[PDB]
């Protein structure tokens, strides 16, 4: 089942660079939101939204 | 024939970066030139996108730099890329020169390449100093006036030259506007000098880490050495991204963020660290005119290095004594840069004098003696008469 | 030694010289490098031309 | 164009090297090979061989200059204490 | 030189922002702005910090707008010609307490208090030095030293004698949240606020650094692999030389 | 009910075996310099002995003992 | 005022004409601003303050 994968993805270069660009789209967006979610959960209570909810409650 | 070999611009790009025959056995030290070209393009690009916001008055220089740091979008990135890529530029340049004077590529078919490289080194020291005196901090202004007061030690002509260079009577608004114009201008002379470096290389081909002829089996540039350059470019980008994002101010002095006040002296007027060995060579001998001419002799005494090497084998790869004395010279250069950061004090003045004597004696005294000794040792160990 | 007898390569070779499997593996690796470098080149270009937009004092006094 | 002066490197086909005969060169395409072949064996053994052959030339001058710098620095820190001020004047003049 | 003229080296404290992944404590930035406004606003200017950078970091927009009304600013004059004064909006800068530098030297015995907008970035040691300078005032200088009149002793100041008296006393301010105001608590809060106002790019810089070094280290590993792939045909070529027959 | 934590921590580290020895050296300084200051002819001696060596040693020991614990004690 | 010497008036005449205008001097020991008579380096003053 590797011949079908090679035929539909890496045979012609146009679908190769199109796959690379669409993967760049979805990778950049989910990588950005995942790394900012981790960076804002590693600091809990130190961010401004947490301080604002703390002084609002 | 092919279109990449027929068209006139593409034939140049082909013959330089596609199928330029490089020797088959070059290691990772030969990628420092590609790294220097990339980092020069990085410096020029971030410099243009900072000079679109930098205003070069005396009332607006440091305020405009901290306006870049605080208000323009991603300006902290641009300023830290410039101020750290200059340090990385000089460290990769020091690696380039040390590779060149270790592997014997100052030798008989590329002495004009070595001389053009020394010209590039002088020009980039000059524009790096001008860029450091654009920002107008406390190290900046006083380092400028210290080395121009150094430059006024010429006997008949010196005060007239230094009050032509200042644009006045001390380092002020005309000096800072002058230094911004020159700090823009000189890297576009370095770009032409790097084009000259590439031509003077390409007429003869690169050396290999053995000394022997690369002309037997060579390798085209495109599918192999571009990817070796890609490995070292991504490693250099990783180390540069670390030094830009996680500790940006761990290289520069923590006194350049005080605004330039020409009344107070900060009691330690050291420059940025790549000028520290030449500053130690300067502060070695107590007189001043002799100090600046021995700093200039310390810079252009790399030109006597092709004419003073008497070894019949190219490079220190298959030598022992010259390997030992070359690493003595390198750690002496690092010690000289360490001495240039301290005050003129109790072992430091004698250590600076002895270190600059060992620096000046590696090129003039030590290397023809040990090269002659190694030649005679090779002959009397080989032949049996 | 004859000039038709090749030296051994049986340590640097693989057991299954499939065309599609090895070609797909190599092209997936070069495509992953191209994907990461594409996202990086996009982000640094938009960094450089996001510097040239309106600075925060102009947006404040808008 | 102008045929300039001859150098020690031509181009592909006439590279200016010596004439060779009888040197057969066998190679294998990387798609038939395994990259990362022997990276742990050559990471433990060959790297130790290179470090064993080329570390005295680096560590003896580094040791000399580091001991000189450490001795000078601790002598300066001795002198600018209180137990060296008579030595400070004697070294001054 | 001597360690008295060098200044005693500040220790290595355990900050809440020391590290590659940690950030500023924004509640400490709010309390440090309160300590700056009630204590350090009498001498020290803070001019490169606009009011609008404070929004979304330590106070809300309504709090910063109600804080900026308390200060007069020079307006462009009216139709008659004489100059006018206006209450400040968000785009203005935090005003200094002295109109020029001669008044700053006249009200503080000839010593100019430096601008605090870049004071943890333009000092050796940084926030450790600022905290130890604020707290490490001894009650009397040690036996033997002589100070000029009007100059106090602080060992972390390089020189020994600083012109700034010990100002951070116990319960000088009272925090609006309930934190007990010692002098060490006020010192830590005001040096965290000075760290913020010297580098406001801290959070975004460390976040983009995490992104960039993850992407670049993965690119470095993939490029090492593709280099070994492209050179697998050159690392493993074999040369065979049989000697040719003579002619 | 609450005052300084840093002064409490320095007072706690001024009673260790190392701290009492460094403190004792500093008051050997203190009374030696006081006796030397009491003498006539103190307007000019060419070397007026202060005591900052012992105070710097004491403060350096106190700060290298105090640096980890204080920010855990604070809020 | 220094461009005016050697062209239409002499140096003493321009130095006597520059005294009739007051200019902003940097403030003294107390901090309050002072005024000074003009010298040859200052510009010719306009009649309206803004
Ligand atoms: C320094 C770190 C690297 C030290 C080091 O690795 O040295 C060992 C190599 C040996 O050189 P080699 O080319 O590998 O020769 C051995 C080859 N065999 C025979 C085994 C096949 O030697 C080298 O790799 C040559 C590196 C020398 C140049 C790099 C060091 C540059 C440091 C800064 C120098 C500043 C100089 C300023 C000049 C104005
Ligand atoms: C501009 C100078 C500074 C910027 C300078 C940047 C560096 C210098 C330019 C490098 C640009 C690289 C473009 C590569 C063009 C290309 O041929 O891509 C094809 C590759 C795969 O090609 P292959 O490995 O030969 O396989 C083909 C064989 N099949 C699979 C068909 C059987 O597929 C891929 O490579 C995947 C796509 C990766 C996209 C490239 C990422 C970098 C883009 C930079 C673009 C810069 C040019 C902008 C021009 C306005
Ligand atoms: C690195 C630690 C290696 C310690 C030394 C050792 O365990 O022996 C060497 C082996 C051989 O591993 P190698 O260096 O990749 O050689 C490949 C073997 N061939 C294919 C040539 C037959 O090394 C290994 O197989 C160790 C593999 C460990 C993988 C995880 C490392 C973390
Ligand atoms: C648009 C796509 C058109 C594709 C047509 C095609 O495929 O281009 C095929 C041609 C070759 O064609 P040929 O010689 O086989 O034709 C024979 C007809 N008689 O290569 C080219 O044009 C360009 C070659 C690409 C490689 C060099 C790229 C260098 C870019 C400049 C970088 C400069 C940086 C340093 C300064
Ligand atoms: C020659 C012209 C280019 C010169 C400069 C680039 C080369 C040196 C790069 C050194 C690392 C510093 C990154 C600065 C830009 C930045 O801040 O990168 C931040 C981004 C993610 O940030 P983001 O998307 O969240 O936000 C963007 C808005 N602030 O990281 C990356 O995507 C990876 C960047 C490195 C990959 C480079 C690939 C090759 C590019 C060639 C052009
Ligand atoms: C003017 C003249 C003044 C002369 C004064 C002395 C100057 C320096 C002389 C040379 C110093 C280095 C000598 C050793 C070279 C070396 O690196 O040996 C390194 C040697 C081995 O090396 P190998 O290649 O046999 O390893 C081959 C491995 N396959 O490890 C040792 O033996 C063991 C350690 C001994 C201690
Ligand atoms: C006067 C009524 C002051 C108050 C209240 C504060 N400071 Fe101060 N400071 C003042 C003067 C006159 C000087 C000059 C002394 C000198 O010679 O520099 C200073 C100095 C500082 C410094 C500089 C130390 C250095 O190494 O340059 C800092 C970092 C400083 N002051 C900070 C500071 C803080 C954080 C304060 C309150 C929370 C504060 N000062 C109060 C005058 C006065
Ligand atoms: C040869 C390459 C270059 C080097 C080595 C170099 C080096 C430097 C250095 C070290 C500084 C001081 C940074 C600091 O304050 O610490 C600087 C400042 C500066 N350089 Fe360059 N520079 C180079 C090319 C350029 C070019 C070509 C430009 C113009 C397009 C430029 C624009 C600036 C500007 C505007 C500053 C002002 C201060 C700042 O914002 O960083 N640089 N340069
Ligand atoms: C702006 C800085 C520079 C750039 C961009 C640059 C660029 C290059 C490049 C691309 C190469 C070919 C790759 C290589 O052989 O390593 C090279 C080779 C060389 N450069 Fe430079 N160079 C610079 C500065 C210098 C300096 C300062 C010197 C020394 C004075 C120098 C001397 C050499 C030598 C001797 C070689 C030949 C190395 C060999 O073939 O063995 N260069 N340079």
């Amino acid at each position: 089942s590797f011949s079908s994968l090679y035929k539909t993805f890496f045979k012609r270069n146009a679908v190769f660079v199109g796959t690379i660009f669409a993967g760049a789209f979805v990778f950049q967006t989910v990588f950005d939101t995942a790394i900012t979610s981790w960076y804002e959960n590693h600091n809990k209570g130190k961010l401004w939204k947490d301080v604002k909810a703390r002084i609002a409650a | 024939m092919a279109f990449r070999k027929s068209n006139v611009y593409l034939s140049l790009v082909n013959s330089y970066i596609i199928d330029s025959p490089q020797p088959s056995s070059i290691n990772y030290w030969w990628n420092m030139g590609s790294l220097l070209g990339l980092c020069l393009v990085i410096q020029i690009v971030t410099g243009i996108f900072m000079a679109m916001h930098y205003s070069s008055n005396i009332e607006l220089a440091f305020s405009s730099v901290e306006h870049i740091m605080r208000d323009v979008h991603n300006g902290y990135i641009l300023r830290y890329l410039h101020a750290n890529g200059a340090s990385f530029f000089f460290m990769v340049m020091f690696m380039h020169m040390a590779k060149g004077l270790y592997y014997g590529s100052y030798r008989s078919p590329r002495v004009t390449l070595w001389n053009v490289g020394v010209i590039i080194f002088i020009l980039t020291i000059a524009t790096a100093f001008l860029g450091y005196c654009c920002v107008y901090g406390q190290m900046s202004h006083w380092g400028a006036t210290v080395i121009t007061n150094l430059f006024s030690a010429i006997p008949f002509v010196g005060n007239d030259i230094v009050s032509w260079l200042w644009g006045g009577f001390s380092v002020s608004n005309p000096t800072i506007q002058r230094f911004f114009a020159l700090h823009y201008l000189v890297p576009f002379i370095i770009a032409a000098m790097v084009i000259m470096h590439l031509m003077a290389l390409h007429i003869h081909g690169s050396s290999n880490p053995l000394g022997i002829t690369g002309n037997l089996d060579r390798i085209p540039m495109h599918s192999y050495f571009i990817f070796k350059d890609l490995v070292t470019v991504f490693l250099f980008m990783l180390i540069l991204a670390l030094f830009v994002f996680y500790s940006p101010n761990t290289l520069g002095h923590p006194d350049n963020y005080i605004p330039g006040n020409p009344l107070v002296t900060p009691a330690s007027i050291v420059p940025e660290w790549y000028l520290l060995p030449f500053y130690a060579i300067l502060r070695s001998i107590p007189d001043k005119l002799l100090g600046v001419i021995t700093m200039f002799a310390a810079i252009l005494v790399l030109l006597v290095l092709p004419f003073t090497d008497r070894s019949v084998v190219r490079g220190n790869t298959f030598k022992v004594l010259s390997k030992f004395f070359f690493f003595i010279f390198v750690f002496n250069f690092v010690l000289l840069g360490q001495i240039g950061a301290c005050h003129v004090e109790v072992p430091y003045v004698l250590m600076g004098q002895i270190a600059t004597f060992i620096y000046f004696a590696y090129f003039l005294i030590i290397v023809p003696v040990i090269s002659t000794i190694e030649n005679v040792l090779f002959y009397i160990g080989r032949v049996n008469k | 030694k004859s000039t038709y007898r090749t030296p051994n390569f049986d340590d640097v070779l693989k057991e299954n010289n499939d065309a599609d499997k090895g070609r797909s593996y190599a092209y997936f690796m070069v495509g992953a490098m191209g994907l990461l470098s594409s996202a990086g080149a996009k982000s640094t270009v938009e960094t450089f031309i996001s510097s040239m937009t309106a600075t925060a004092d102009v947006l404040a006094m808008a | 164009g102008p045929p300039s002066g001859k150098t020690y490197m031509g181009w592909w086909g006439h590279m200016g090297g010596p004439k060779q005969k009888g040197i057969t060169s066998y190679a294998v395409s990387p798609y038939a090979q395994k990259p990362l072949q022997g990276i742990f064996h050559n990471a433990v053994f060959n790297s130790f061989r290179r470090f064993k052959s080329q570390f005295l030339y680096v560590l003896i001058p580094a040791g000399i200059y580091w001991y000189w710098w450490k001795n000078g620095n601790e002598y300066n820190e001795f002198l600018y204490s209180k137990a060296g001020r008579e030595e400070l004047e004697r070294v001054n003049v | 030189m001597t360690a008295a003229e060098h200044g005693l080296h500040a220790p290595a404290y355990a900050w809440s922002h020391n590290g590659p992944f940690e950030t500023f404590d924004h509640a400490s930035i709010r309390r440090g702005y309160q300590v700056y406004r009630e204590v350090c606003a009498a001498c020290h200017s803070l001019d490169r910090v606009a009011w609008r950078t404070l929004v979304g970091v330590s106070h809300t927009n309504e709090e910063v707008r109600n804080m900026a009304e308390e200060f007069e600013y020079d307006d462009e004059p009216d139709e008659q010609g004489n100059p006018k004064k206006r209450p400040g909006k968000l785009s203005d800068y935090i005003p200094g307490p002295y109109p020029n530098e001669q008044a700053a030297r006249a009200a503080n015995q000839g010593a100019l208090p430096p601008d605090l907008s870049l004071i943890v970035k333009a000092r050796h040691g940084g926030c450790d030095y600022i905290f130890s300078l604020l707290t490490g005032y001894p009650d009397e200088p040690p036996a033997g030293v002589a100070l000029p009149p009007g100059s106090n002793y602080n060992p972390y100041f390089p020189g020994g004698s600083i012109a700034m008296a010990r100002v951070l006393f116990d319960d000088m301010v009272e925090y609006e949240d309930g934190t007990p105001a010692t002098t060490s608590q006020m010192a830590k809060d005001v040096t965290t606020f000075l760290n913020w106002c010297a580098e406001p790019e801290h959070d975004e810089r460390k976040r983009l650094g995490l992104k960039t070094v993850i992407i670049l280290s993965s690119l470095y590993l993939l490029s090492i692999w593709v280099k070994k792939f492209k050179w697998a045909g050159i690392k493993t070529r074999k040369f065979v030389f049989n000697p040719p027959k003579p002619r | 009910e609450v005052t300084d934590q840093l002064e409490d921590l320095r007072e706690h580290f001024k009673n260790t075996e190392e701290g009492k020895a460094l403190v004792h050296h500093y008051e050997e300084c203190a009374e030696r310099v006081k006796i030397q200051q009491q003498q006539p002819g103190y307007a000019d001696l060419e070397h007026k002995e202060d005591c900052v060596e012992e105070f710097f040693h004491l403060q350096h020991y106190l700060d290298t003992a105090t640096a980890p614990r204080l920010f855990d004690k604070l809020k």
